[PDB]
């Protein structure tokens, strides 16, 4: 409709006076109207970094694509928009940030859906994993403060119920899911802000990813790339040492050159 | 200057059906539309149709119950009104313009240069 | 690619035994998947375009946005002056 | 004389289908790209049309490995020496 | 959450 | 409360996070980053022009009283 | 529309202790806060707490002496006031809202849609 055409353009181009006016007086408007690519007002405002429009839309209840807008904002590193979205009762009241990608794929609430069918990113990619993938240090910190963690993908030869039934079901989603989890674990954004000893964590993770490169021959390049990310993180931390005490901490751990 | 004259208006009971006609005299009327003006308020859009037939309807209250159409070749604009409501009582104008632009899909009265006299529609419940 | 061609030669059921021992005798589901992948492709292509380097022409577009905005605002400021100028005449 | 112009355009179609294959996230999406509407119709076309990156892509390769090791789930992860060991075992007992 | 707090609620 | 090694690790990690953020800010600007600024001007233009219109309507109703 | 009613207010001697209670009736109150309005001035924030329990306190004069808390499950908001001062004499309101945004950490009265009647607190030295 003309009201929805006008409303979508106002949100997309940051026409705050029009966006605010329509959300107040209009009683015949569907905030969930989509454009030619199936993007509603929230997804258009987040994509163009319209924080003022984003907060006006989120005040309107029955607004859709809340979960996808957070992932879209995290992907673009819009820190101010992220904390505006993370202040939506879909995230604040619930525990969506804390739950694992597996637990997320058991809810089946289509919260992070960007359209009738599908998600913008892989369903296994949680907000914390996406923030780690994009290496958004401030977004990772914000999600870590909320309790978000990356679950380790288990061993390749894991005979637990979850790893057995996921490999039996698809064996390709499971293979791609563990790469995404390790791609977030191996990010310097998550390595530095999660563990008390990132240098020890990166060294151990570098070995773990190197071994998986041989086991998963077809995704060998993916795992070798992630191993190098942990390899040059500890080199990066060593490069920042400025006196002997800092060097002796990185090299000896907590003079045995451990 | 295109000449627009409205016809078909009158008094109908609620839930009834009406059909408004707009006779156009001139060639530069590639964009036409219907606008209503309830008493005590401002003139607002109802529908708008291009020459190729692309239509947009103002709001979602009139969508599905109001239909705009044009003989195009015969230079006539029609507004099929069904399921009339008491709030639909207003003065209905047909407007024409040679060009609108990116603001055409908003059905805004200020984008139309030529206007008819308007016909009064009074829906009684 | 060459290894896959070797594999595809053995996927058929005709080549079973070695040559020495061979002597003895509304939309469909696919349309839904395609629509998802194409929309996934269009959005991914648009993201990749937005990762390209900014050219001089793209920056000149923003320079003209400030140029257009400056003219609109300065004229709008002049509208305030003329409205207050004629306000004095009545007062 | 315009060979370079047409070869450049052919590569544009070659890496479009690789780009679409790269976006598949589960088996159903991969089975749609590779099998068309498990006869690997599009894999055979890509080999026929020499779209090498399509066939060599990990999404296509993981599907070929599954068909390659049909009833040999154990032999998939075995070392190269063990695979060479079973060749001799087959060779000795081939008759 | 985070291992290191570089910054008590502000 | 923290051990000396924890104090050193906190210094180096904060030194790493700030150095990583400086290195990101040294990367080339993409089209999407420039489009973000283009939308900042787009949003600012709408706020200012409407604000200018607010001055006109306030002075328009001021004449009615006068 | 959430219904907020304040209780616990009264007259206390300086340096005393008071506890304000706010009964909330409705479900969309994910953001609640306390606001004071001294006579002759504007309404200003005191504290604000989310559903998950994240709190922020306005200024540093009330930090450490005023504590906000919520049964959450039992739909009650509390303000523990200790070391009362004569300048703390004001009218205290509890406000609730379904969503605030990036401006939540400022404790600004204009961000809250539902308000209680307010209870008068008079600290006498
Ligand atoms: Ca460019
Ligand atoms: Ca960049
Ligand atoms: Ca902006
Ligand atoms: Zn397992």
């Amino acid at each position: 409709t003309a009201e929805e055409e006008r409303f979508l353009d106002a949100a997309e181009y940051g026409n705050i006076p029009v966006v605010r006016k329509m959300l107040e007086e209009s009683k015949t408007l569907n905030v969930n109207c989509v454009d030619y690519m199936g993007q509603n007002a929230l997804q258009l405002a987040v994509g163009n970094e319209h924080l003022e429009v984003t907060e006006l839309l989120l005040k309107k209840e029955n607004l859709a694509r809340i979960g996808d807008a957070l992932l879209l904002a995290i992907s673009k590193g819009y820190v101010r928009i992220v904390e505006a979205i993370l202040n939506h009762p879909g995230f604040a009241a619930s525990k969506r940030l804390t739950l694992s990608p597996c637990e997320q794929e058991l809810q089946d609430d289509d919260f992070y859906a960007y359209d009738e069918d599908g998600t913008r990113f892989s369903p296994d990619i949680t907000p914390i994993i996406l923030a780690a993938h994009c290496q958004k240090y401030e977004v990772v910190h914000m999600l870590l403060m909320k309790g978000a963690r990356i679950e380790r993908p288990h061993d390749y030869f894991c005979k637990c119920g979850d790893c057995m039934e996921k490999q039996r079901h698809d064996s390709f989603s499971h293979s791609r899911s563990r790469i995404n989890a390790y791609k977030g674990l191996a990010s310097p954004a998550y390595l530095s802000l999660s563990s008390e000893d990132p240098v020890l964590t990166a060294l151990e993770l570098s070995n773990e990813l190197a071994k998986l490169a041989n086991i998963e021959k077809e995704f060998k390049n993916d795992y070798r790339k992630l191993s190098m990310q942990c390899k040059d993180f500890v080199v990066g931390v060593l490069d920042l040492c400025r006196d002997s005490e800092e060097v002796e901490a990185i090299l000896n751990g907590d003079a045995s050159l451990s | 200057q295109v000449q627009l004259q409205e016809s078909g208006g009158g008094s109908v009971q609620s839930g009834g059906s009406l059909r408004l006609s707009c006779a156009a005299s001139g060639d530069k009327n590639y964009y036409m539309g219907w606008f209503r003006q309830a008493p005590g308020k401002e003139r607002e859009g109802v529908a708008a149709i291009k020459s190729d037939g692309e239509t947009r309807y103002a709001d979602s209250s009139v969508t599905g119950r109001f239909t705009i159409s044009q003989d195009n070749a015969k230079k006539t604009l029609y507004l099929q009104m069904t399921s009339l409501k008491p709030e639909d009582t207003a003065m209905y104008y047909c407007a024409a313009d040679r060009y609108i632009g990116t603001r055409w899909k908003y059905v805004r009265p200020e984008d139309y240069s030529y206007w008819g006299q308007g016909t009064q529609v009074t829906v009684s419940s | 690619f060459a290894r896959s061609k070797l594999w595809l030669s053995y996927f058929d059921d005709g080549k079973t035994l070695p040559p020495p021992f061979s002597l003895v005798p509304q939309p469909t589901r696919y349309q839904q998947i395609m629509k998802r992948l194409i929309k996934r492709y269009v959005l991914k292509a648009q993201v990749d375009k937005e990762n390209d380097e900014v050219n001089e022409g793209e920056l000149k577009e923003i320079k003209q946005d400030i140029s257009s905005l400056r003219y609109e605002l300065l004229e709008d400021k002049s509208q305030a002056t003329e409205e207050l100028a004629i306000l004095i005449h009545k007062l | 004389e315009f060979k370079n112009d047409y070869r450049k355009l052919s590569m544009q179609c070659k890496d479009f289908v690789v780009g679409v294959l790269d976006l598949c996230r589960d088996s159903e999406e991969v089975e749609a790209i590779l099998n068309g509407d498990a006869s690997l119709s599009r894999v055979k076309l890509a080999i026929k049309y020499e779209v090498k990156k399509f066939v060599a892509h990990p999404n296509c390769q993981q599907q070929l490995l599954t068909i390659w090791y049909e009833n040999l789930s154990g032999l998939r992860e075995q070392t190269i020496a063990i695979k060479c060991l079973v060749v001799l075992v087959v060779a000795l007992g081939l008759p | 959450g985070p291992a290191f707090m570089f910054n008590t609620s502000l």
